[PDB]
């Protein structure tokens, strides 16, 4: 759908690669700069599966991308600060393979605490063992593999999706006068759901 | 005083009072308190075997 976004795996991007790599030239003799994978998906979001098959040099040089937004590398004397709004559309993959119950929740990921603090909204896959979640979704692969091109329902095409793209960045919005009130009573909420024993949990918000 | 015969009524209800299971039913005659911990038990031999 969107043209705007990249596609690889845990072992496909080492150190450098997506953000800013330096080599020098063959037919120049002179270090240069060459974009990466985050400078070409401007405004976009960039797509990453499997985030177990990874050392920890890759994910250091990463860290001004979710809080920043921003490439600061000066390699060998040669400045190179750009910027990219990209967002990371991140897949966490736990360390068994299943969530297992007998654990804590922060036992079966591989994510610290930098990492997950400079991140944003932090989703979890809802896995249901009742006979009512393979009753339901196996109806819709025998929907698919049956009738080909014919189990698609929608009730607007593409073609108007990627119209109302450009309509969102036209009018920007504003903030009520009658809005300031809510948003301090609901944070902190959120501030004793946060310390659920004494005073550090889990999730830091 | 009211039963001059006899029946295949009279003998299947006196079977079934002496037969049922007397570890289930203890549990009816509780509130929510009692019925939520031997629950909560239940999900803990789960995970400790």
């Amino acid at each position: 759908f969107s043209p705007r976004a990249v596609y690889t795996s845990g072992k496909a991007s080492s150190a450098a690669g997506l953000t800013a790599a330096v080599v020098r030239d063959e037919e120049s003799h002179e270090f240069v700069i060459e974009a990466g994978a985050l400078m070409l998906a401007d405004n976009g979001v960039c797509c990453i599966d499997e985030f177990d098959k990874m050392d920890v040099r890759d994910q250091v040089a990463i860290h001004e991308a979710m809080e920043q937004q921003t490439i600061s590398i000066t390699k060998a004397g040669v400045k190179a600060t750009l910027n990219a709004r990209t967002s990371i559309l991140a897949a966490a993959n736990p360390i068994s393979g299943h969530y297992d119950r007998s654990k804590s929740l922060k036992q079966n990921i591989n994510l610290s605490a930098p990492i997950m603090s400079r991140f944003d909204l932090f989703f979890i896959l809802v896995d249901e063992c009742n006979e009512v979640t393979d009753y339901a979704i196996a109806r819709r692969i025998v929907d698919l593999h049956s009738r080909i091109e014919e189990s698609i329902d929608r009730v607007y095409s593409l073609d108007d999706i990627r119209r109302y793209l450009l309509f969102a960045r036209q009018f920007k919005p504003k903030i009520s006068k009658e809005s300031e009130d809510f948003i301090v009573e609901q944070y902190k909420h959120l501030r004793q759901r946060d310390g659920s024993g004494v005073t550090k949990s889990s999730w830091r918000i | 005083a009211s039963h001059p015969f006899m029946t295949a009524v009279d003998l299947m209800e006196a079977s079934q009072l002496c037969s049922m299971d007397s570890k289930a039913n203890i549990v009816h005659g509780l509130s929510v308190l009692e019925i939520c911990l031997i629950i909560a038990m239940k999900h803990l031999n789960d995970i400790y075997e």
